[PDB]
């Protein structure tokens, strides 16, 4: 049952990395672009958490260093 | 007006604070193609500023020195929609809430173990009660005559 | 008692270290001492008063001897608006040279204290002038503590000791109270205020040995025993007056003037002494009430007796409530802390906005200092005052000789009042939480117009009834043709409405929705310090869980785990939780107070309006912002006069993080700690030659909370005054 | 003067006498 | 030494003596209950006071009080 | 079935579902009718 | 009945550890358990360990009374063993505790005399103004 | 002696976590030297998770 929770987990972020990123241009200029896989509905004015992150995106900068991992892998 | 403050429709600390907003707002507008979506999503936020600040200079609200609506609770008959008819609601849907609760907490009283019906909740017998919040306050009113409402001990 | 303590055997016979850390802990606890009577229990109190004045009058005469003795009071009665006054001097052995230079201050020649307590001012108001004054002052004093102490000494041999009747004399001991006390007093004290004080503000010097030469007032006592008193107020000073000087100085003793002084933005002295004679003749006249001796007056027993409604929704009234308060200490002790803590909290609140002292208003440190200090004690001893009332329940009171009077009722009806009471903290709490948190979301979100701000209306058309124009409500003392007006308005009104619509002093300061949130905020903060009270002083005596708490006394550590569980189940033991919520309570009417003058000083009130709407505003523009002096005390660059604060600051942090530990863990890990210790003792050599003489035991489960709560509120007091001083004192507003 | 003399008394001398005394006096019996 | 007191609202089913860790609690013969015995602690000077006989007692309120009182070397558990 | 239905009845399950019923509720009247301070 | 004497019986066999008997069994007192084991097995000890009792008698010291009847109650409930313990103080001096009257304190036995029974509900103790200035507390009267 | 088997009763005794309250009478022992005779059970649990207890003749009320 854990493993099954894990796995459903990291299905989720690679999926956020796949439809809700900014992974494409921030391989192009990883020095000057923030990583960024999730933005937010415009509800009760919450949209301005999705930031100028560059890259013509607007979105929640990620700490989780997705972006290198899947660099290094080549994806 | 009332207690020294003005109209937000005639104050200029609103309008310096619509005007404002919308310029930080505009300023990030800068950084994408006229085209784009954030471009889009930027403006939708201005249009929505906009008319939140019309709606507050047409609703007739009361501004400080500091350009915020302030709200008056005293009881001042023009003013009624900051306070009065938001709480008469608010007390009646509370009302609904606690009435149902009450007669859902009587109805199973009388059981062999009535505290299973309060951990798995007979459904039905909630359907049943629930849209008796309605008339909560004419009942609510009718067992304070005949004494069904508090329990004398 | 072989031992100590010898007041009690029990305690003498433990053979830990308990034995030392309990017998400090119950000296005064007179009640519970090993052959006692109700005899020496009244002598040991009596005697123990004197004492306890002693005390007072060495502390004062201290004060007055070293400000003579190490201050700069002469120079600082020559320019009160640019000398510093001087407490006292400072020999530490371990200054170094930048310390030593860092603290000569004022126009000392070594390191000195710069005075927050506002004695040069009270002494410069009232005549003391030189430094020979203080010194004869304080000599005085010192005369008086000695003379206390002879006192309390003689009442406990055997042919001078008062009896218990005596003791229980309350209609003689209200009447001289009230008449002699609070009235001569009075009296004495505006004779002084005539024949020196406002002498002193107009340039005349006049002391012991020209008191008899010097009339008070040109007329000379002519006008008092003819009847025609209004010649005593015909010329007051004049509003071009200079303080201490013959400037625009007039010959009136008692005026109704009202407003402040225009130069020392204070009271008039004549008012004051008008004041206090109209004071010493209400009491004069209040204190021939009750009957001692002579057949006339009235009988407290039977005035409690005859108040009883004749419809019965009373009960039995207040009959027999003489006898519970009279032999009880502790009924009397807790009506005079809650009485007694109310008017603490009436100083504080009167004495900032009506400043009674020459050359007090600017000096902003020690109003808030003196602010502060008055409110923090007023909250101790109103907690104290429920927690005498809570011992009362347990020790004193007799159900059987209070039937159906208005005591057992409330017994009878504690559910409702702590229901009620617990709806009303809920209630407060709930909705002032989420307004803040609202407010902050919407402050986050870039939204400001989005805040709910309540404007508060009642107590802006109340300060309008009191003449204040800045709402435009004209109602009462705003409105031109009213009454109200109309019947003050050439006695007072003049100079009160003057001082109340200057919109630079304290006197009813501009609120705005920021100070409606605050307000509600202190008030959730005492609906549930007294709900905690008042749920541990009505269950007392017992409760569902525990029906036999009488039984174990006031202080107990709890019933064992069984039944669920009794932690803190004890009358104490609420005292000890409801401490945390009066700490928290004066915390937050400090920090209101605080903010709102340190702005009005600094020109921008409008820092605290838009800023104290949500709590953000208060962490950031109020803690983060006036903090940045007081942290930089001591620096890797250097040091500065602000350095103790900034040592005061990590020392108050400190030991209340060191409170934690004692709140947080409990005795049994310690205890099997300590087996540990005393066998790695017992088993090192050449430490085998010393031997312990009580066995070393951890802290009882009682004494630890004690000990948490002394150090939580050290840490909370030190922290708030070192940062309230070094921030009001690294910019003077 | 005095402060050089009075701050060692009362700093050091006093409380180590009466810490003395007190001890000697809880350790009797 | 703690004291230790038992009152007639006891039913007699020995639960407090069994949970007794120093052997303070015993039964006697009775005849105010059905089982026709009561409580009774002898040696109180054992007692350290974790009232634990309490915690077996079952009727309402309790038939065995523990009152804690001077405190001995035996009544704080000191084995040093 | 019945069994199911006795689960789905539990407290934390209605819970979840009334609260995410008066969450979407809640959330759509804000997107239609947003910013609102007082009651016209 | 008469209570048995002390003799020198062997003690268990045991490694030794730190969680013995220390200076308080010199000056005030310290506490001895026999027992009778129909074999040689292990056993936990109350103060930390196993040890290994021997068949016969078995004799064991201990600092604390609580040690004693924890052990025997151990003894009792899994080995089926009875067991005695006594107090001796410094001067040699042995005082036997327990079982007392030759039969376990929970089952009821004649010649016991109650100590500490209060002929009433615990309700209808006296309230403190009553004793006040008095020796005395409510449960003692 | 006492209150009839499977009566309703309100509870007098002051110390009782049911005082004022409403129990079931399961049986009553009519042993002269027994003090509380009256067995009463109860809908709720006490602190102590125990539904009976016993009760003398004069702290039970027949209602
Ligand atoms: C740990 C894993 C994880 C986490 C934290 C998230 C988190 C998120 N995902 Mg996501 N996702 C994941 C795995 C995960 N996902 C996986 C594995 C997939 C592939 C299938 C996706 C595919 C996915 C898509 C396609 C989208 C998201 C979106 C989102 C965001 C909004 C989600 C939302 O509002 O729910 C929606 C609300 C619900 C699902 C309701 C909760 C249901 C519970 C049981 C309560 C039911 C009560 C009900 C609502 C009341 C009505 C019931 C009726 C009977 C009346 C949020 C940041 C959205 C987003 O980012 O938009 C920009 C979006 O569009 N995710
Ligand atoms: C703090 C106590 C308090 C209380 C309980 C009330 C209560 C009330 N006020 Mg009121 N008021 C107060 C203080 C208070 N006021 C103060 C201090 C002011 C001065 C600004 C006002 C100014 C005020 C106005 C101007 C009006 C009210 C009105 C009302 C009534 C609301 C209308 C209603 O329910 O129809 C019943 C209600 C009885 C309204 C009303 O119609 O009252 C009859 C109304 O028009 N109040
Ligand atoms: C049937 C539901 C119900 C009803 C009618 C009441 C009624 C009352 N409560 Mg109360 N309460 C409830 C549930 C309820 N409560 C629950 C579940 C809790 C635990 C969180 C509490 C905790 C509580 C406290 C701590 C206090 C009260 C108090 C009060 C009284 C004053 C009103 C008040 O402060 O409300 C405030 C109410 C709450 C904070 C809790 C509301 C919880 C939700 C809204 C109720 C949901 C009920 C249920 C889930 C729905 C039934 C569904 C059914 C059809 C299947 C009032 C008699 C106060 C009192 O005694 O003073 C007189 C008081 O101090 N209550
Ligand atoms: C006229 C006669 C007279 C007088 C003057 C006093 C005076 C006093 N009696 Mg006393 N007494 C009397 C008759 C009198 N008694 C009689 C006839 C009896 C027998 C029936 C007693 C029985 C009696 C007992 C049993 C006790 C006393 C005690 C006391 C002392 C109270 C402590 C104190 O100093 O409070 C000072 C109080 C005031 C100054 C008045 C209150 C001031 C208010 C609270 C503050 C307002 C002032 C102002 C705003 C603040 C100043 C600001 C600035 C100057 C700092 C006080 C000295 C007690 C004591 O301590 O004895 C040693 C005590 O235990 N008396
Ligand atoms: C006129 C005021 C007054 C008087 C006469 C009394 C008198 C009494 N109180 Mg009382 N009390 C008062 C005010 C008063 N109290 C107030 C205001 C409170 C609330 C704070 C209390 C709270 C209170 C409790 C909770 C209890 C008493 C008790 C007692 C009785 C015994 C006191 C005792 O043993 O002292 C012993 C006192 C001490 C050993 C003091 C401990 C040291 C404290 C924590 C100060 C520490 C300061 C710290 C070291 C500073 C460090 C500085 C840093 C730089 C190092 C006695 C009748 C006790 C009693 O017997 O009740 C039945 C009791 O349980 N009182
Ligand atoms: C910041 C810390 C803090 C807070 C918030 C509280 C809050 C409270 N204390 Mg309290 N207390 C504290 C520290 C604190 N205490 C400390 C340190 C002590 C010393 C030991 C005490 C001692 C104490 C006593 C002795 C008493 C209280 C009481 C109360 C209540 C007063 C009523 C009230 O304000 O209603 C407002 C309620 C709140 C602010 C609670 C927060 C409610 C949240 C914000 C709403 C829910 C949010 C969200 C929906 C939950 C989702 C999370 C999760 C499900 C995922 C309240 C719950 C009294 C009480 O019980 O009265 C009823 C009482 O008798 N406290
Ligand atoms: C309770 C009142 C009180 C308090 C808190 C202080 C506090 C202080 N005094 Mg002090 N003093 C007082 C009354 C008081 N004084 C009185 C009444 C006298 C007159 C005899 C003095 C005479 C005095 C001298 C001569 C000196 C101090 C000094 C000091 C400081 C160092 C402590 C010391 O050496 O004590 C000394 C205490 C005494 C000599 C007597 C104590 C008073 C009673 C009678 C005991 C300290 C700030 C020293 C100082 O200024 O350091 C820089 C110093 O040299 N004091
Ligand atoms: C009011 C209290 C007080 C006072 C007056 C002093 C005074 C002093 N401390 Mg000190 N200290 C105190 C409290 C106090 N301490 C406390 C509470 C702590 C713990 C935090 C410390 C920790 C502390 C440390 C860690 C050090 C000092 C040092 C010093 C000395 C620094 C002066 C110097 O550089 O000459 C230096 C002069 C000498 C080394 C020669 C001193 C020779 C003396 C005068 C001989 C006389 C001793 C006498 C016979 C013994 C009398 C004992 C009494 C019980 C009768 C000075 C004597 C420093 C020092 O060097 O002192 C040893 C030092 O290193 N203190
Ligand atoms: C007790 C505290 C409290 C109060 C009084 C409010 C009150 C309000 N908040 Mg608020 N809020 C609070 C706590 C509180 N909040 C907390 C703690 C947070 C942090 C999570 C927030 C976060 C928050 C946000 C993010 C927003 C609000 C908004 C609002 C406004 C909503 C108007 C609305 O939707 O009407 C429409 C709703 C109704 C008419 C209710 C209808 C109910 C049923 C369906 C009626 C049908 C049957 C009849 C209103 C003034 C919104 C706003 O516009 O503010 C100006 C908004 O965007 N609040
Ligand atoms: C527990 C206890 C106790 C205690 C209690 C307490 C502590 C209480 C408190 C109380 C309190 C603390 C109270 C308070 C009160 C207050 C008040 C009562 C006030 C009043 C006021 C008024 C009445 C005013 C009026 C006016 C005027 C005159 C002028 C201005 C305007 C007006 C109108 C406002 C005792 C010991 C007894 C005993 C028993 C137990
Ligand atoms: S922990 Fe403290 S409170 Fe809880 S039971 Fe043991 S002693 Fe009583």
């Amino acid at each position: 049952g854990q493993l099954s929770i894990i796995f459903l987990w990291l299905s989720g972020m690679y999926f956020h990395g796949a439809r809700f990123s900014n992974y494409e241009a921030w391989l192009s200029d990883p020095t000057h672009i923030g990583p960024s896989a999730q933005v937010v509905w415009p509800i009760v004015g919450q949209e301005i958490l999705n930031g100028d992150v560059g890259g013509g995106f607007r979105g929640i900068q990620i700490t989780s260093g997705f972006f290198q991992m899947w660099r290094a892998s080549g994806i | 007006d009332i207690s020294g403050l003005t109209p937000c429709k005639d104050s200029k600390q609103f309008a310096k604070r619509e005007k404002q907003q919308i310029k930080k707002l505009e300023s990030s507008l800068k950084l994408y193609a006229p085209e784009s979506a954030p471009a889009l999503a930027l403006n939708a936020q201005i249009e929505k500023t906009k008319r939140r600040f019309d709606n507050y200079g047409k609703y007739g609200l009361l501004c400080g020195s500091d350009g915020l609506p302030h709200l008056i609770v005293n009881g001042d008959q023009r003013h009624w929609g900051e306070f009065i008819t938001p709480g008469i609601l608010f007390l009646y849907i509370a009302g609904w809430i606690g009435w149902v609760g009450r007669s859902y907490l009587i109805a199973i009283s009388g059981e062999k173990k009535p505290a299973m019906k309060e951990i798995i909740i007979d459904v039905p017998l909630a359907s049943r009660i629930i849209f008796r919040g309605f008339i909560w306050p004419v009942a609510a009113y009718r067992e304070f005559l005949n004494g069904d409402l508090i329990a004398k001990d | 008692a072989l031992r100590f303590p010898r007041f009690s055997q029990g305690l003498a016979q433990d053979p830990t270290t308990r034995r030392i850390w309990f017998g400090i802990a119950t000296a005064h606890d007179f009640e519970s001492h090993d052959d006692i009577t109700e005899e020496r229990l009244y002598q040991n109190i009596f005697a123990s008063h004197f004492g306890q004045l002693a005390i007072i009058f060495l502390w004062t005469s201290g004060n007055l001897f070293h400000v003579a003795w190490q201050g700069n009071f002469e120079s600082w009665v020559q320019d009160p608006l640019h000398v510093r006054p001087i407490a006292h001097a400072i020999w530490d052995p371990h200054f170094g040279q930048p310390a030593v230079e860092a603290f000569t201050r004022g126009g000392a020649l070594g390191p000195v204290n710069i005075a927050y307590s506002g004695v040069y001012q009270w002494w410069y108001t009232i005549g003391l002038r030189t430094n020979e004054d203080l010194y004869t002052g304080a000599l005085f004093l010192l005369f008086l503590s000695a003379i206390s102490l002879i006192a309390g000494w003689l009442h406990l041999q055997p042919k001078w000791k008062p009896s218990v009747s005596w003791f229980k004399n309350a209609e003689s001991r209200l009447n001289h109270h009230l008449s002699g006390l609070f009235g001569v007093s009075s009296l004495a004290w505006t004779g002084h205020l005539v024949h020196v004080a406002i002498p002193g503000s107009r340039g005349e010097y006049v002391r012991w040995n020209n008191f008899l030469d010097v009339l008070p007032h040109p007329q000379g006592l002519g006008p008092l025993f003819t009847g025609q008193w209004n010649l005593y107020a015909q010329n007051p000073d004049s509003s071009s007056h200079l303080f201490g000087t013959s400037q625009g100085a007039g010959t009136a003793i008692l005026t109704l003037l009202g407003g402040f002084h225009p130069q020392t933005q204070s009271l008039w002295l004549t008012d004051i002494a008008h004041h206090h004679l109209a004071i010493a003749f209400i009491f004069l006249v209040a204190g021939h009430m009750y009957r001692t001796n002579f057949g006339i007056g009235h009988s407290i027993k039977d005035l409690l007796d005859a108040h009883i409604p004749p419809g019965g929704r009373l009960g039995r009234g207040h009959k027999g409530l003489y006898d519970t308060i009279n032999n009880s200490l502790h009924f009397q002790l807790g009506l005079a802390l809650a009485s007694l803590g109310v008017i603490t909290s009436l100083v504080a609140q009167h004495m900032y906005s009506l400043p009674a002292y020459a050359f007090i208003a600017q000096d902003f440190t020690t109003q808030a200092a003196l602010y502060t200090h008055h409110q923090y004690i007023a909250g101790f001893i109103m907690t104290g005052a429920f927690a005498h009332g809570a011992i009362f329940f347990i020790r004193d009171y007799n159900p059987e000789q209070n039937e159906d009077n208005v005591l057992a009722r409330m017994l009878d009806h504690k559910e409702a009042i702590i229901s009620h009471l617990s709806w009303a903290s809920l209630f407060l709490g709930f909705h002032t939480l989420g307004l803040y948190v609202h407010n902050d979301v919407m402050l986050a979100f870039g939204t400001p117009e989005k805040q709910i701000l309540i404007e508060p209306i009642f107590a802006q058309w109340i300060q309008s009834a009191h003449g204040k124009t800045s709402y435009g409500f004209d109602v009462l003392l705003s409105s031109t043709s009213g009454p109200a007006f109309n019947a003050g308005r050439s006695i007072w009104l003049p100079g009160w409405l003057n001082a109340v619509n200057e919109n630079t002093n304290s006197l009813f300061l501009t609120i705005g929705p920021g100070d409606f949130l605050v307000h509600h905020a202190i008030a959730l903060g005492l609906h549930t310090t007294t709900l905690i009270l008042v749920k541990g002083a009505l269950d007392a005596r017992g409760s569902k869980l525990m029906p036999d708490k009488k039984d174990f006394g006031y202080s107990f550590p709890c019933d064992g785990p069984g039944r669920g569980g009794t932690c803190d189940i004890s009358a104490w033991d609420a005292f000890y939780l409801a401490v945390f919520w009066m700490l928290n309570t004066i915390g937050w009417v400090t920090f209101y107070w605080h903010w709102k003058h340190i702005t009005l000083w600094q020109g921008n009130v409008s820092q605290f309006n838009e800023s104290s709407t949500y709590l953000m505003g208060w962490l950031r523009d109020y803690l983060w912002l006036n903090s940045s002096q007081l942290i930089n005390g001591y620096n890797p660059f250097g040091m500065n006069s602000l350095s103790v604060w900034a040592w005061m600051f990590l020392f108050g942090h400190l030991v209340w993080a060191t409170g934690f530990m004692f709140l947080i863990s409990w005795r049994g890990y310690w205890q099997e700690l300590i087996e540990t210790l005393a066998w790695a003792h017992e088993r090192t050599p050449l430490a085998n030659l010393i031997r312990w003489r009580d066995k070393p035991v951890a802290l009882s489960i009682v004494q630890a909370r004690l000990v948490g709560l002394a150090h939580f509120s050290v840490g909370y007091i030190f922290t708030y005054a070192a940062f309230l001083i070094a921030s009001t004192s690294g910019k003077f507003g | 003067n005095l402060p050089s003399i009075f701050v060692p008394l009362v700093g050091l001398v006093f409380p180590a006498i009466a810490m003395a005394s007190l001890f000697l006096h809880v350790q009797k019996n | 030494s703690h004291s230790v007191k038992i009152y007639d609202t006891c039913i007699g089913c020995t639960q407090c003596v069994r949970a007794c860790p120093t052997d303070v609690l015993e039964m006697i013969p009775w005849d105010g209950c059905k089982a026709k015995q009561i409580a009774s602690a002898p040696r109180t000077e054992d007692c350290v006071g974790c009232k634990r006989c309490e915690s077996a007692c079952p009727t309402d309120f309790l038939s065995v009080r523990v009152y804690l009182w001077h405190e001995t070397t035996r009544s704080m558990g000191l084995a040093y | 079935m019945r069994d199911l239905k006795t689960y789905l009845s539990v407290a934390p399950v209605l819970s979840t579902l009334w609260f995410g019923a008066l969450a979407g509720l809640l959330i759509e009247i804000n997107r239609f009718f947003p910013d609102a301070l007082t009651f016209p | 009945t008469p209570p048995q004497l002390d003799p020198s019986t062997p003690s268990p066999i045991f490694g030794g550890s730190t969680g013995g008997l220390l200076r308080k069994a010199q000056e005030e007192e310290f506490y001895v358990i026999t027992w009778e084991s129909p074999k040689e097995q292990v056993f936990e000890m109350p103060t930390g360990g196993a040890a290994i009792m021997r068949e016969g008698p078995n004799l064991l010291k201990l600092a604390r009374k609580e040690q004693c009847l924890a052990l025997g109650t151990r003894l009792r409930s899994k080995y089926k063993i009875n067991y005695q313990f006594y107090r001796v103080f410094p001067n040699g001096e042995v005082q036997y505790l327990h079982p007392k009257d030759g039969v376990y304190p929970e089952k009821v036995n004649e010649g016991r005399t109650g100590v500490g029974v209060n002929l009433r509900s615990i309700g209808k103790n006296v309230n403190p103004i009553e004793v006040k200035f008095t020796g005395k507390q409510v449960y003692d009267l | 002696v006492g209150p009839p088997r499977g009566s309703k009763v309100r509870i007098l005794r002051r110390e009782s976590y049911w005082y004022k309250g409403v129990g079931s009478v399961v049986t009553v022992d009519q042993d002269p030297k027994t003090r509380y005779p009256v067995v009463v059970r109860f809908d709720k649990v006490n602190y102590a998770n125990i539904s009976t207890n016993n009760y003398a003749l004069d702290e039970v009320e027949q209602v």
